[PDB]
């Protein structure tokens, strides 16, 4: 399991004042399972919630993940990439 | 109407110099570029008011000579994208055409790579600019290599191209050797240079044939736009070394097209335009046989050749080769050489060629021409002979005058409107019409030639339905167009080889012979009745169709003055509706792949005869009759399942018309002799082993008459309900029982409601047994081996219990129970939440029928006010069922009452949880907007999960309903639902929720069914107390099973988990669990996992399991 | 000596064949000229399947090109390879459909319907032998869709002997903005429903996905989706041109992958993905070429193969693996017990091995399969069906050609039905 973790650093465009964090989650993992642990952590709705993925390959872009029953892998989430939560 | 992108375009060229560079955003720009111009396809003429500016914005570029050879390039493809959208011709005008124009654009010309195929837009246009640079009324010479010489070899260059470049090598040689100056220069070079390119080159080879045809195409378009007395001289020595090539024997369109382009322009010079050498006799020799080509192509290129030269030439020599053209019509042609003539005859008709000499011999052909379709295999050809027939009637408007046509106006006329109306392609159809119209407006002598256009316009010649229904009708209303376009009908479409021109032609005789009685009755009826004996399959069937819908037409006819149907048609006539089936019985016609062909014509036959009241009753044609339609009911399976519902459903409908009309004794009664022996035998057929027999004869017993059920209702009831029962035997017999529902509800609805008469009608003694056997079939949920077959079991079981319940409450509505009426109701709401897209909606419409139904309102209606205000009328029609969006919100609302929160649960689970994407999709986010508006209040909380749970434990140990519900779980508690009953400890929820899927889980095998127990395990570690220890064991027990994968999976999920939730596992001890599960191999052998199981039980406290 | 006849109709439909063509003529070493200069015995024991050998040793294609707009005729005259194609298999017009079904089927395209029907009938007259006919065309716009539907209804009639398989290019929102491609889909899945024996359906939101997630490229253009179909065309038809143990016809592929009629949409894909320029970064192994042909990012369609039965499977291999390594490794992915064992990969798959690899790649996979998840790209068609039909939005355009609402109820009846087998089969029993 080791080499299927990935570490994603949660950034806070919304919300500067926060730091940046940093979490090793596993590549088949659902965008439903990232929906609530942020929700968990922030106390943030689930439905309340918008994710992206920017990979430090593509600055300037932004991808929306909308579709919740697919995993991270699909989405070409490589391993050193961010995730912007909004609310 | 006008062009609206020029706003966006002036931009667009504007970042021309910015985007040459870089190749996404050029492509981008072109593509963009071409999506903006292909709109405008259709409408050439709309770009022209901006076809000043729009030029200056690009040949603007080229011209600075500080630019680059992209941007240049990149200019080039606009310019030749607007070329292609507009044209050439058209746009070529628009282009630098002074004596300081031509030097600029031959070097830029010559600056370019003819290997370069990138650029190849480029060549292809710049050459175009230098045939305008060659307009100017000025001598090359004034201008100083030389500029001839140079445009000369340039020419010679590109001819060879086998890029489009060639083309643009065309229209340039041909205006440059065309020239004062330069026809008395470069023309003989160049004619020496094309002689010698023909010799050499052959048409075996890719090269040979390229320089070929363009040298071909040069030579045809200096010879066009060339001076006739300066080509005059080099006629023969071309037209010789064509010859000499034989390019009619070679295998190439394109060379043999060019050709026949070239030898008519060559004799097109030898004549002297007016208002012949011995070697015009072999242009025309070369020309006639362009005629009889493979291709249509060839073709069209000869007919103008041949109308072009007909003009040029004598009256003696133009009549010969009218002469000679019209023998293509021989018996020993084929329908090419027709098109050709036909093409041929209208070219020279535009022109004003044809004399009335050749009247009697035209229109002696066209007559054939516009009939044409000689069957050429399993399809006929012809409709190319046809559309060229339109043609030439056209051009008789501006060749005779109406003096020398009118002899012929009353043939022509009718056979206009014959083929401009019964058409099988659109195009024929639009060309008759035009010439209709053309002739019309011209001669203005065909009968109500104005009074046709109007019904018949460009506009009206569309619809092939509408044709045979309406122009038809109206065509035949006068006198002049109704015998012979009913003599066409019956000897041409009737006799079809599709089917459809035999439904379609069947329907229309229908209409024309009430216009018509007497013909149809005394002329038409006598062919149809000597055509059934035809051998021909597509004659018989046909002549069945026309025999009955004539017969009907005259019966409904004849039902005005309440007259009998043996006025119109004779007993000779009527002996021969009784003489069709013995012809047919005899001959043993029903075998073979026209068995089925034959049947279903008889069916039709024997309903529309039954349907007109005949003299048949009490004779062996009724028999006979009834005897078919057994054998047909009888023998279904071996029937192809593209046409068995047809039969199924025809032969139902002329039993019932037979059993409805003939099988009678009195008024109110019927013959005993027949009424003990068809439900004998029907009773003893409802139980043959064959599920198609069952699947036939259902039907056959349900359409019988209300006045053939009395006394004997009770036993047919009996026999219907004893095919809806399931036995083991009966497994997949799911035709059989859907059959089993719609005769029943058949035979409610003929019978209707009649109080102390329980076996002539339904009443209270027998409609409580009724309504079991309906509520018994909804819930069939059989999975044959080719799916959830039991789906089509529920579609008639739905039906049958909506017309019943509206029935009863058209009569005696006190008759429906409560407790029946909301079972009812419970059944289709589960059933109107099916994952299911094709009978949700069937199912939804039901529920709106019924509960929309309020004439009189439908009594036992639950919760009848909120069901109004959560479904109201306006939703009904503009609320798409089918679609899971506009379905699931608007479903999901339902869970707010209390009788409907059980059935629509367990109908929405399987939804929440099945195979499909989308449809889980959208019921997850219909259901999370009603659980948000429920979450804070527990009593709602509380309800939902006990109903939950009661599901749950009713569908035990079933793979319907319990993976559905497994899946939907980890959804329902990863979304964060049951969020209040995580502050207590010990919750008898979470409890007997633990219970239930402990035992669901128990020797759990397929990884499908253990993957949602994991998921769910995993999930339920949030609620605390022992139900967080107990399930945590769980995992450690999924952690060591008989599978990696299993082991994988688990593991995943439980490091998932400890991300999730922070506080099942201490801080101290945290750092130890996740540092186990990551640098282990949980897919390897479980010598070794098994170690790493006892580490991590010790670590999260969890005792050690016993083997 | 079985011989195939390539047709192409409209302009996304020239362009893949153009580039599908191209591919398939550098993989089997065929310079831009004519000849033949290739290094393998290998690539001429099965030439004659897709090219004429005419005098001198050349190789004529069969690619009849149609287009009623001269637009993507001389792009192709001028291209490349322009160059090969017989210039008399050309049949174009001036004016196309302008994005109407009714146009390019009844008063447009069927005017040269018959000049195509001489063109393909000319160039089967030198064939020994006819398989199948073939077509490539997208369901978006006129001469695509009602050109490609009119020559599958006339050559039906003629040659019904034949195996009729397309290549429907399924449009998208995100890649045209036009409003009248849902009518232009619809008609055209309703004809190739009744007369087609096979299709590879190849949506476009698939491909531009792809090209905007894996390939990061910035504004994913047509040749972007061009390259990765004509990557797939060439990978599916890799057992048709090359020799090998699994020597499946036409007819019989599509006989043991079509048990039933009506159903026949595939969704193919191939691995791995790459893009234009460069291509040598990493070299793939089997393991991980079986692990990624079967996930639902290398799929060239918006559907996931793993939600949804499995009708049947196949796949295709090109480079030096052995079908006995191949073997192996699909003997231990349907064994629950085997480790790194996966649950979409089904069972009683076919599988081949081919020997000549592609172009600027060593290793590659093709997975030619039918999962019910296909659905999915019938339903999303089937709302913007509704939605625009019950307003009546531009339906005069239809109405005043000759169509009417019958042929459109026709078609949406075909439509929920098939969707409806579909969902039946989804939930059926394994064994
Ligand atoms: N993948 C891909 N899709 C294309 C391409 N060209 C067009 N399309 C799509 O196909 C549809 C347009 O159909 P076209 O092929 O351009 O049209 P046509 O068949 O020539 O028909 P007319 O518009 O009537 O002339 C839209 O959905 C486009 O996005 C192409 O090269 N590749
Ligand atoms: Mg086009």
């Amino acid at each position: 399991l080791k080499n299927q973790l990935l570490t994603l650093k949660i950034k806070y465009p919304h919300q500067l004042d926060q730091k940046v964090l940093e979490k090793q989650l596993p590549g088949s993992m659902t965008i439903q399972k990232v929906k609530g642990l942020l929700s968990r952590l922030l106390k943030v709705p689930v439905s309340d919630l918008l994710l992206s993925y920017e990979s430090p390959k593509k600055p300037g872009r932004e991808i929306e993940l909308e579709n919740d029953l697919k995993s991270l892998q699909f989405y070409s989430v490589e391993n050193g990439d961010c995730l912007l939560v909004r609310w | 109407e006008a062009f609206g992108e020029s706003a966006e375009t002036r931009a667009l060229l504007g970042r021309l110099r910015e985007v040459h560079g870089g190749g996404a955003e050029r492509e981008v720009a072109l593509e963009r570029f071409r999506v903006i111009m292909d709109k405008y396809q259709e409408q050439p003429h709309l770009l022209d008011p901006h076809l000043e500016w729009m030029m200056n914005l690009l040949l603007d570029i080229v011209q600075d000579q500080t630019s680059p050879a992209s941007l240049v390039h990149l200019a080039f493809k606009f310019l030749y994208i607007i070329t292609k959208v507009r044209g050439y011709k058209t746009f070529l005008r628009l282009f630098p055409h002074e004596v300081a124009d031509v030097e600029p654009v031959l070097d830029l010309v010559t600056i370019q790579n003819p290997k370069d195929h990138e650029a190849w837009e480029t060549r292809y246009m710049l050459l175009l600019w230098l045939s305008v640079t060659c307009l100017i009324p000025f001598d090359f010479s004034r201008l100083d290599m030389s500029i001839m010489d140079r445009i000369l070899q340039i020419a010679e260059s590109y001819l060879i191209v086998s890029d489009k470049a060639r083309d643009a090598a065309a229209v340039l040689v041909s205006r440059f050797i065309t020239r004062p100056d330069v026809k008395q220069s470069k023309m003989a070079e160049f004619l020496d240079w094309s002689l010698c390119n023909l010799a050499r080159s052959s048409f075996q080879t890719m090269q040979g044939v390229i320089t070929m045809d363009g040298t071909l195409q040069a030579l045809a378009q200096i010879f066009k736009h060339g001076k006739r007395e300066d080509c005059l001289p080099y006629a023969a020595t071309v037209l010789r070394c064509l010859d000499g090539c034989r390019l009619p024997e070679s295998n190439q369109t394109l060379l043999r097209k060019l050709g026949v382009k070239l030898v008519q322009r060559l004799g097109l010079t030898f004549l002297k335009p007016k208002v012949v050498p011995e070697g015009v006799e072999r242009v025309i020799e070369q020309l006639l046989v362009g005629l009889k080509d493979k291709d249509t192509v060839v073709r069209w290129s000869a007919a103008k050749g041949i109308g072009r030269m007909a003009g040029r030439l004598p009256r003696a020599l133009a009549d010969d080769v009218v002469g000679s053209v019209l023998d293509c019509f021989s018996f020993q042609e084929t329908d090419k050489a027709w098109h050709g003539g036909c093409l041929a005859l209208a070219e020279l008709g535009r022109r004003g060629l044809l004399l009335p000499s050749r009247l009697v011999d035209v229109v002696a052909v066209i007559l054939k021409a516009l009939t044409y379709d000689e069957k050429r295999g399993a399809c006929s050809v012809g409709t190319n002979v046809r559309d060229a027939a339109c043609y030439v009637c056209w051009a008789f408007a501006r060749a005779y005058e109406p003096q020398e046509l009118k002899p012929f106006v009353t043939a022509i006329s009718s056979a206009l409107v014959i083929a401009a109306v019964f058409d099988r392609d659109i195009n024929c159809r639009r060309a008759a019409s035009a010439a209709f119209q053309e002739n019309v407006g011209r001669q203005g002598t065909f009968p109500h030639g104005i009074d046709i256009l109007t019904t018949a316009d460009y506009f009206a010649v569309g619809n092939r339905s509408n044709c045979f229904l309406v122009i038809s009708v109206f065509i035949a209303g006068f006198p002049e167009y109704t015998q012979p376009m009913i003599d066409h009908l019956v000897t041409m479409k009737i006799s079809h080889w599709d089917g459809v021109i035999r439904e379609l032609a069947a329907r229309a005789l229908h209409n024309l012979a009430q216009q018509a009685p007497e013909f149809s009755a005394t002329q038409v009826f006598p062919r149809l009745l000597s055509m059934t004996l035809s051998p021909d399959l597509h004659m018989r069937h046909g002549s069945i169709l026309a025999c009955a819908e004539v017969a009907y037409a005259l019966y409904k006819l004849a039902a005005q003055e309440n007259r009998p149907v043996t006025d119109h048609l004779d007993e000779q006539a009527v002996q021969g509706l009784k003489q069709i089936h013995q012809q047919l019985y005899d001959r043993q016609l029903y075998r073979g792949l026209g068995g089925q062909l034959m049947r279903q014509a008889v069916c039709v036959l024997i309903e529309k005869l039954s349907l007109s009241k005949m003299p048949f009753r009490g004779d062996t044609v009724i028999d006979g009759w009834q005897w078919l339609i057994n054998d047909t009911l009888r023998h279904l399976h071996l029937i192809s399942s593209h046409s068995r519902q047809q039969m199924k459903d025809a032969a139902v409908s002329a039993l019932a018309a037979l059993c409805s009309e003939y099988y009678m004794k009195e008024p109110g009664e019927a013959d005993p002799a027949i009424q003990e022996e068809l439900i004998t035998q029907y009773l003893a057929e409802l139980r043959n082993p064959e599920e198609m027999t069952r699947c036939g004869f259902s039907l056959a017993l349900g359409a019988l008459p209300g006045f053939l059920l009395k006394g004997r209702l009770q036993q047919v009831l009996t026999g219907l309900r004893a095919v809806t029962h399931t036995s083991p035997e009966d497994v997949s017999f799911a035709e059989s029982r859907r059959d089993g529902l719609k005769a029943i509800a058949r035979i409610c609805q003929t019978v209707g409601v009649k109080a102390g008469a329980p076996d002539e009608a339904v009443c209270g003694e027998n409609v409580s047994q009724i309504y079991c056997a309906l509520l018994g079939c909804m819930d069939d949920y059989t999975t044959d081996s080719r799916g959830d077959v039991g789906t089509w079991v529920r579609k008639a079981a739905m039906t049958s219990l909506m017309d019943l319940t509206l029935l009863l409450a058209r009569s005696q509505p006190e008759l429906i129970e409560a407790h029946t009426c909301e079972r009812i109701m419970c059944c289709v709401a589960q059933q109107a939440s099916e994952k299911i897209d094709r009978f949700r909606a069937h199912a939804a419409s039901v529920f709106l029928t019924l509960l929309h139904f309020d004439s009189p309102p439908i009594p036992h209606v639950p919760h009848r006010g909120e069901l109004e205000k959560l479904f109201p009328r306006s939703d009904v029609a503009s609320v798409n069922w089918s679609a899971p969006s506009q379905a699931f919100p608007r479903i999901t609302q339902l869970l707010g009452l209390p009788t409907y929160r059980y059935h629509v649960l367990l109908g929405l689970v399987v939804s929440l949880g099945g195979l499909t994407e989308s449809t889980i999709r959208h019921s997850t986010q219909s259901l999370f907007e009603y659980m948000k508006g429920i979450q804070s209040d527990p009593q709602a909380l509380g309800s939902f999960s006990g109903t939950l749970l009661q599901i749950f434990e009713d569908n035990l140990l079933n793979e319907r309903v319990s993976v559905p519900l497994l899946k939907t779980l980890d959804h329902v508690l990863t979304h964060g639902c049951f969020d209040i009953f995580t502050t207590e400890e010990d919750h008898p929820f979470a409890v007997k929720l633990l219970a239930l899927c402990k035992k669901e889980i128990k020797n759990s095998k397929d990884i499908q069914k253990l993957l949602s127990g994991i998921a769910v395990f995993c999930e339920m570690v949030q609620f605390p107390g022992d139900v967080r220890r107990q399930a945590l064991l769980q995992l450690c027990l999924l952690l060591c099973h008989r599978f990696p994968l299993i082991r994988k999976t688990t593991a995943s999920q439980v490091y998932e988990t400890l991300l999730t939730y922070s506080d099942v596992v201490g801080a101290d001890v945290l750092d130890e669990v996740v540092t186990v599960l990551s640098d282990t191999a949980w897919d390897a052998e479980l010598a070794v996992v098994r170690e790493q199981r006892n580490r991590l039980c010790d670590l999260l406290g969890v005792p050690r399991p016993q083997l | 000596m079985r011989e195939i006849v390539h047709i192409q109709a409209g302009q996304c439909g020239n362009q893949i064949g153009a580039k599908f063509w191209e591919v398939i003529s550098d993989e089997h070493g065929i310079d831009p000229t004519g000849t033949y200069h290739g290094d393998s015995d290998l690539q001429l024991d099965r030439i004659s399947v897709y090219y004429n050998e005419a005098t001198g040793g050349k190789y004529v294609p069969r690619a009849i090109l149609v287009d009623l707009e001269p637009g993507t005729m001389d792009s192709v005259r001028s291209g490349p390879f322009g160059q090969i194609f017989r210039p008399d298999n050309f049949v174009f017009g001036q004016s196309g459909a302008g994005n109407n079904w009714a146009k390019g089927h009844y008063t447009e395209g069927a005017e040269l319907v018959d000049s195509v029907l001489d063109v393909v009938r000319k160039e089967a007259e030198s064939c020994d032998c006819l398989q199948g006919f073939q077509l490539t065309h997208s369901l978006g716009g006129g001469t695509g869709s009602g050109m490609g539907t009119l020559l599958i209804s006339k050559i039906r009639e003629e040659y019904p002997d034949r195996i009729m398989n397309t290549f429907s290019v399924v449009p998208s929102p995100k890649v045209s903005d036009t409003v009248v491609e849902p009518y232009n889909a619809t008609l055209s899945v309703h004809q190739l429903v009744e007369n087609t024996d096979e299709t590879y359906c190849i949506d476009n939101e698939a491909l531009y996905d792809i090209c905007f997630r894996t390939l990061k490229l910035t504004t994913p253009t047509y040749g972007d989706l061009n390259h990765l179909v004509s990557a797939t065309m060439s990978g599916v038809t890799t057992c048709l041109r090359f020799p090998g143990q699994l020597n499946a016809d036409l007819r019989k592929l599509a006989v043991n992958m079509v048990p039933f009629p009506r159903l026949h949409f595939f969704m193919p894909g191939f691995a791995p993905l790459t893009s234009r320029g460069s291509q040598q970064y990493r070299a793939l192994t089997v393991p991980e070429l079986t692990q990624q042909v079967f996930d639902a990012k290398n799929m060239m369609a918006a559907c996931d193969p793993r939600h949804g039965r499995y009708l049947t499977v196949a796949a295709v291999f090109r480079g030096r693996m052995s079908m006995k390594e191949v073997d192996e490794q699909m003997l231990n992915v349907q064994n629950k017990n085997s480790s790194y064992f996966v649950e979409w990969i089904p069972n009683n798959v076919k599988t081949a091995v081919c020997d000549i690899p592609p172009r600027g790649l060593k290793m590659a996979v093709t997975f030619i399969g039918n999962s019910t998840a296909i659905q999915e790209l019938f339903k999303r068609i089937s709302e913007q069906f509704t939605a625009m039909f019950r307003r009546k939005a531009f339906l005069h355009w239809y109405t005043g050609e000759g169509m009417d609402e019958m042929e459109f109820t026709e078609a949406e009846s075909n439509m929920n039905d098939l969707v409806s087998e579909y969902q039946q089969y989804q939930d059926a029993t394994a064994e």
